[PDB]
């Protein structure tokens, strides 16, 4: 939850985007500081789903076949101490989509590969601020993502804000809008 | 942890594994190439795509099966597939050439010489496997690769393994439809080695899901991909126990127990009672008491068999979707109601019911519609002696003036072989018809 | 002080268990996490006898959950009450018994049994004063009716004195499900005879009867069937848990519910069964629950109570309510159907009120009845048991794993004995 | 590129493990649709009826 | 008043040191950049005793690092706590010396061993009253093992009086990874039984098992055991930084555990290690932990502690807690197992409370134990080195830095005297 | 910090030093013309050159020609490229007496120069092939110069041995023969490879029809690259060189270990594969995987080093070394029962581009020292005495100056060494 070190020095501003790139200038040779607060970051995210393995550590991420960046917000507390407050990840996968009629389609997306926030802040309107620097950074709307096996929380949020809700589901365990403007589908439905 | 292995033998069996494999990656979720897009997944539900699924250090997934044939070309496909990726390249076994549909060939010739290569791919498959439930197994009967690679692999499995569960799909012969004028040989002779070396087979007539796609499916022409979709849907609702959480589980323990009364009667039918084209499915509910008449239905027998000539002595009804025992109750009641469908005095409660949450899956572009709920009936009745004695018929009567005697005796083959597997498929009809009488 | 340790076995006892802990911790506000969030220290003066208390505010069931196959392990833990139970007691083999009493009571039964009673009996050393064990099993299936059987007679064994209650579910041809239960089930009659002080059969068709007409469930599952057999529950041991004017614990209703050792099979059932739409439709007073205690069409077991005379019934009741008007209203039940009770008993009725009722429920009755129609379900079962081995339908998988045809015989030979007995009484 | 420095050894786990306060204690509730939250909500499950 | 120096030699040495360091500040609430930021007034009443002054609300400790790899010193500089120490107590070399003990002790621990020992007494000299000297090291590595050996016998020679006491870690077969490291365990021990007052083993083997059992860890590094061994070791000396019921400081421990002066080496553990499931379901309590810290598993050593018969135990508690709860346990494990206690000391067993629990922690209990068992690792090094001997497995190497053979026979009698009298109170 | 020169004579030497400059340039991310931890192996010049620590000397042009027109022609600073006018012609007599005299004193004062330039000197590397003339006779020359100059700073080398079948030259057991007496004098540790080995395992391992010298001299560079990782590479139990041969030498004559690198396996099989810590340690001891045509089993290990790379957890190593112990079939010599030297790097392999590994996640290089090479000495002695006992090719050496008797005296170092091996491995 609290980190030692102050991350003003380090991160621009509170919310800071980390592409691959960015892991790669930000090393925990000397940086340990980013390193540690993404990866409890990830054992929270982990530990509050209640499953056997953690999915977001710095490790597999440098180490992940397709770029990914990262989406950290966190609060100035102390003069060397600070405080994790959320977490946001996202990348480029290719898959293969069917809509409803059981219509063949394929394109890249961006698949978000998770959500967290740290319990102590639950609520209160956390994480829309994340939404909403990403789909200003890299300048694409909501149907033009792919979710992987929401929970109830975020197609709640997905009708709270943009009103996308009715999320269609896909053989490979991912949900999107109902609204393909993709097209150019392989397969006649 | 549990896991199965699937073998597959034959230019059939082959097929049926390429299609049912689709099948799991699409209900599991994983790319053509072995990829799980679904990285949250992987820390949820890990039992279900580990049960089929082997874990790759560089997070990809690999199944657990064997692709074996004495020639290239239908393996070929795969390399050349879509799925060439998917399957790890050692256990797409490849023979130098095909058995030309000679069991002899198969069994003794051509098959010591990627026997031991099978073996030792499976002893490593088997090695990572931690919880291994059992094998399935998937070949066809009238062919000469296929039942000549089963018999010699079989026998050899076995000694291996022993208590493991050894599960088969084979496609059986059709009454009328014939596409080898050799294969009741071959069927004659792998009799014997099905009969000695399993715990259940499940016969298969390809002119029986012709007929079924004809009525149900409206499609007039069907190919061999339809059938190997349907297949792949029985499998995998069989399957589904084992990898899915549902009220009152039904393994392969339990199925084994059920449904083989004794050691020499683990032949049961096999049928997916909901089967129906997409626009004709609209206009039904299906709810559980319709499907679950359909499933007694002669016309949605995947067999060329009469049950109205027979009797039913155990039934198992996986269902899969959403269904509560109360529907399963009143459907069982409705169907011990009446007469027409005639079960064995001596087995009272010959009913063994399994029900998962799963829904069943549809492929994209798929023949089976999209459908809450769907059921796979498994029944051992003595239906089946009638197929098995038009195949001793017409096995005499071919052998009766020795038409193709000498192209087995070639190939390191006894003449009293054939004596000894038809008195052996003799003796079995006569268990059944033992076994088939009231007391 | 007098503490109690649960047993679950089977996926179905597994299930009933796991509802017991929720309704019980309900009753004793207990919260899911494991902290204690009651109002009442009456809830709170005697918890002892489920929950062991880990000190900082914090409760654990004294139950041990296991079965064969992990998968139901995992299930419960994954369930919304699962985070509350003590994970080494979660104990499992390898994988489910196949419905094969031989496979859980003499090889798989035979591994893991070894383990269950070390951790049964670390267990139960940490009590007081542990008055017996109460233990959820299903006849139907492989792995309850085998090792939980086993496990039965080792606790038997290892504990001579403490009160044993095995509150079972036994199968009906009604609503079979398993082809091979009649075997499992007339391979248990006989432990459960000779090594249990109270057993409470339960059957499935009766909870879908119950459900469908008394209480008109619309598709009620195996949820609403646990949740009915739990309310049994937590109604036969109200009184160790809070005061009340008649003060009864397992032992007295053992000794008035068993006027011999081989007739303790018992038959429960629930007063306050009543539909949602029908709540205003009757009002709740003394007279219609003891009516509906002794109703046919309320019991929980399948037999119908009219063929049988009751040898001696229980009413455990809880809520404020005058003691008088119980006695009233019992003795008028024994008084208009005394040819439903048997002559040679003087009172065949004995009773006991609690002062603490279920939550939602102004106050409740737990009825329990020693009847003779018992024997009705056993005869079903004898008979199919006969049908299946006048032909041995499965009796080589069982040979296989070490069975023979001397323990089906002695099996079949006790039951029919103990049908004997009842018809012996039956006059 | 440059040399990659992995944190997993350097991980400190036994760190929360030692220390008796644990943010543990709240479960991520499973997904209705799902055939985990299919089967808690109907064979777990039981809908109030008195 | 009772200031403690501490020197961190070799790779293993400065990580252990390192994470000590850092449970330290964790313990006293210290900023890594060396500011105050607790939350209690009680832990700045005994912080002199580990850091020292710097004035403005800044505390450095009063750690010497050396180590004969620059790279050691610059993982630990830039890692997490790496600006808590200051610039001037840093000693480093040019190039490690090899694993070997002659190349570490003779000629490049010689020359380095002049500002080692001058940083350490400008250190020594700004004290109040210096307690003691405290350094943490490897037996199985050729820098730590020669440069701890050296600097002891100076610090000896050059401070009579001090305790002294070495947290070595013994190497073990099991977890070998070194080929000439039983030469460099044997040239050590001399030197430990010589000039320390007491060695506390621990074997990375044990370590391995202990996380693997009782922590169930799914895949231990070096940072869980050096988290382990930091927490024993503060532990250890709790009794100096804060108050408690019975204050046993280093002077009255090392008073209380050796009989004789040359039986010096202690065998240490610590109670509270909880898997994570069962963190919030164990109610830990004095019997809990006394029962822990007397297991066999828990122990550090991999030599069984039930393979010998305890000299002396001691077991340090923290928190509040009545002292005769503590008395009770500690009578009951003296009668109970009786047998693993020598009967010629009247109390086997030390006692002692600290108020002050570890942060985050209800209350801990460190436990060290002076048993005959630690022979076995004596025993295994003698034979191993033994082996190595009888063939002139790698003297080609150590000779070549002009050490004399002569003086493996002799350490190896020495290391059967150590064995013989242990040996002797072994019965 | 922690500086080591490499030095590369005769044309396999010189590529294979190619190879390896190449990986660490792609390992580093230093480009190929110099443009941009690596001071290992690299001197950072003020202008942000990176010039590699690095001598290339050759008596023929022509494969230095190569470097100085190929892609690295900017990489290395034109003094470190010594060329001569004419090849030793596969004559050790040639290479080392008449010839190699002429530039031995520049390739030794550019030695000096370089390692004057660095503080912390390791040691020395040495790539060249026994077979070869040049390889053969100006590397004893140039390497016995340098251990008298120097002498107790290490000096390792990574030698090409002739194959049982493989011979490209005819007179190579005779140049073999010749350097293998210096071999023993001076290097402090040397590394024999063989070509056939390498062959073979490309055969059978990546599959490759058709194999050449790249795939020799990148799977060279990745076993140098991974010894000489713990320099420059952060990670849990680092295995210096000073380590490294206290570690393998348990005499000091017997410093010639074998090589090999364990995760070689085909890309379109990699993905399939989990590539456990117990499975590639377990795959190490394969027979067939040793890069040095001779059978484990026949001999008895002595010592033996592993050096993990990437993910790699000790536990997980512990239970390897264990599981290998339990294995009889690796036998060990009675008196090193722990003679396992476990090294681990956080460091993961990269790939060469067009190369035919794959990215593996972990790899380990596993360095033993056994009785089984002897079969190799067995092999060149027994050619030598053939080819000997009529005396073939005698004139040619006797006319270049070194004497008759000098043939007899190597003989009897190879046949000592030879008794030596064989003694070392009695029980005791
Ligand atoms: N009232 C309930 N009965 C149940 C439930 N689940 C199963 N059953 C009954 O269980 C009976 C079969 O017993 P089990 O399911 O425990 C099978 P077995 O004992 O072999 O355990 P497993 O091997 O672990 O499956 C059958 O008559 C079912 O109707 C449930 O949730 N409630
Ligand atoms: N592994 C490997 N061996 C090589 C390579 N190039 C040459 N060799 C070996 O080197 C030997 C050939 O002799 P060289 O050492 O090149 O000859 P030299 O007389 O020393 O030097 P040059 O005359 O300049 O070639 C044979 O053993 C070859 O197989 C290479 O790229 N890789």
């Amino acid at each position: 939850m609290e980190i030692a070190f102050d991350l003003s020095t380090i991160f621009t501003d509170n919310i800071q985007r980390l592409t691959r790139t960015d892991l790669l200038k930000y090393g925990p040779k000397r940086y340990w500081a980013v390193a540690q607060s993404i990866d409890c970051l990830g054992e929270m995210s982990s530990k509050f789903h209640g499953w056997k393995r953690v999915i977001t550590m710095y490790d597999k991420i440098v180490d992940h076949d397709e770029e990914q960046t990262t989406y950290i917000m966190w609060e100035k507390v102390n003069g060397s101490k600070s405080i994790l407050k959320g977490l946001l990840r996202v990348g480029y996968k290719t898959l293969y989509l069917t809509d409803n009629e059981q219509n063949q389609y394929m394109e890249k997306a961006m698949c978000i590969l998770d959500f967290f926030v740290v319990p102590t802040e639950q609520r209160s309107g956390n994480g829309f601020k994340m939404f909403d620097e990403m789909l200003k950074a890299e300048n694409v709307t909501v149907d033009q993502c792919a979710f992987d096996k929401p929970s109830a929380a975020l197609q709640q949020f997905l009708e709270k804000y943009y009103d996308r809700k009715d999320l269609v589901w896909q053989s490979n365990k991912y949900a999107l809008c109902s609204n393909f403007f993709i097209g150019r589908h392989p397969t006649v439905p | 942890m549990r896991e199965v292995i699937s073998i597959h033998i034959g230019q059939a069996g082959v097929q049926i594994g390429n299609a049912c494999w689709e099948l799991y990656c699409l209900e599991h979720g994983i790319q053509p190439d072995g990829q799980m897009p679904s990285d949250r997944s992987l820390g949820g539900s890990d039992d279900s795509f580990s049960t089929f699924f082997s874990e790759t250090g560089s997070g990809r997934h690999v199944p657990r099966a064997v692709m074996v044939d004495l020639e290239p070309t239908v393996i070929d496909e795969i390399r050349t597939g879509t799925y060439r990726s998917l399957f790890h390249p050692e256990q797409l076994i490849t023979g130098k050439e095909d058995a030309a549909n000679n069991y002899a060939r198969g069994h003794y010739t051509i098959g010591k010489e990627i026997i031991d290569l099978t073996l030792d791919r499976i002893r490593r498959l088997a090695d990572n496997c931690t919880g291994l439930q059992g094998f399935l197994v998937f070949h066809s009967f009238g062919g000469g690769t296929g039942s000549g690679f089963t018999s010699l692999l079989m026998e050899r499995l076995s000694v291996d393994y022993g208590k493991k569960a050894k599960l088969e799909f084979s496609i059986y012969p059709a009454p009328q439809v014939s596409t080898a004028v050799v294969e009741p040989y071959n069927s004659i002779l792998t009799t014997h080695t099905t009969l000695e070396h399993s715990d259940c087979s499940f016969m298969v007539d390809n002119e029986a899901i012709y007929d079924i796609c004809r009525r149900n499916l409206d499609i007039e022409r069907p190919s061999y991909t339809n059938l190997n979709r349907l297949i792949g849907q029985i499998v995998s609702s069989i399957t589904a126990s084992l990898r899915f959480d549902g009220a009152l589980n039904v393994d392969l323990t339990e199925f084994q127990t059920n449904l083989v009364p004794y050691p020499r009667i683990h032949f049961p039918l096999a049928t997916f009672s909901p089967v129906i084209s997409a626009e004709k499915a609209y206009h039904e509910q299906l709810s559980v008491a319709e499907i679950t008449n359909m499933c007694f239905e002669p016309h949605n027998q995947m067999v060329k068999c009469d049950p109205r000539h027979g009797k039913y002595m155990a039934v198992c009804l996986l269902f899969r979707g959403d269904v509560v025992p109360k529907d399963v109750n009143a459907a069982i009641a409705t169907i011990k109601t009446k007469r027409s469908i005639q079960f064995v005095d001596w087995c009272p409660t010959g009913f063994k019911v399994g029900i998962n949450y799963q829904p069943p899956t549809v492929v994209p572009g798929g023949d089976l519609a999209k459908v809450p709920r769907a059921v796979c009936m498994l029944s051992n009745t003595t239906a089946i002696a009638e197929a098995w004695a038009r195949l001793d018929h017409k096995f005499d009567l071919m052998y009766a003036k020795r038409a193709f005697v000498h192209w087995y005796v070639g190939e390191g083959m006894e003449e009293g072989e054939f004596s000894e597997a038809r008195e052996d498929l003799a003796a079995l009809e006569k268990d059944y018809e033992e076994v088939g009488v009231d007391s | 002080m007098r503490e109690i340790v649960h047993i679950q076995a089977g996926q179905c006892g597994n299930q009933i268990g796991s509802k017991f802990w929720e309704v019980i911790s309900d009753e004793h506000g207990i919260d899911p996490s494991g902290q204690y969030v009651g109002d009442s220290d009456l809830q709170l003066e005697r918890i002892n006898v489920y929950y062991n208390e880990a000190g900082s505010n914090k409760y654990v069931p004294r139950a041990v959950l296991v079965d064969l196959e992990p998968g139901t392990m995992d299930s419960v833990r994954s369930g919304p009450f699962g985070q509350l139970f003590r994970p080494d007691n979660y104990v499992f083999g390898q994988s489910g018994a196949g419905n094969n009493w031989a496979k859980g009571h003499y090889t798989e039964g035979a591994e893991l049994v070894d383990n269950v009673l070390d951790v049964v009996r670390k267990e139960a050393e940490s009590t007081d004063c542990l008055q017996g064990f109460q233990l959820t099993h299903s006849l139907g299936g492989g792995t309850g009716s085998g090792m939980g059987t086993l496990l039965i007679s080792k606790i038997r064994e290892e504990y001579p004195d403490r009160i044993m209650n095995t509150f079972s579910v036994v199968p009906s041809p009604k609503v079979s499900d398993t082809v091979v239960e009649p075997y499992n089930a007339t391979l248990s009659v006989h432990q459960l005879v000779e090594n249990t002080d109270s057993t409470f059969c339960i059957d499935n068709e009766a909870l879908y009867d119950i459900c469908f007409r008394t209480l008109k469930l619309t598709t009620p599952t195996y949820g609403d069937l646990n949740h009915l057999v739990s309310a049994t529950m937590s109604g036969v041991t109200t009184c160790l848990r809070f005061p009340g004017q008649l003060n009864a614990d397992l032992r007295k209703l053992a000794v008035n519910m068993v006027p011999f050792p081989r007739l303790h099979f018992f038959m429960p059932g629930f007063a306050p069964l009543t539909s949602r739409s029908n709540q205003q439709y009757r009002a709740i007073t003394v007279p219609e629950l003891t009516q509906q205690c002794f109703d046919a069409k309320n019991m929980m077991a399948a037999c119908d109570p009219r063929h049988g005379r009751y040898l001696t019934a229980a009413a455990i009741f809880r809520g404020r309510m005058s003691m008088k008007e119980v006695d009233e209203q019992m003795l008028n039940i024994q008084n208009k159907n005394s040819s439903y009770f048997v002559d040679w008993i003087p009172n065949n009725v004995k009773t006991a009120v609690c002062d603490i009722p279920p939550r939602g429920l102004k106050m409740s009755a737990t009825f329990i009845g020693n009847s003779t129609a018992i024997q009705e379900l056993f005869k079903r079962i004898s008979e199919q048991f006969t049908a299946m081995f006048r032909r041995k339908a499965f009796l080589h998988w069982y040979t296989g794993e070490g069975m023979d045809e001397m323990e089906f015989t002695e099996a079949e030979s006790n039951m029919n004995d103990l049908v004997s007995e009842y018809q012996q009484y039956q006059e």
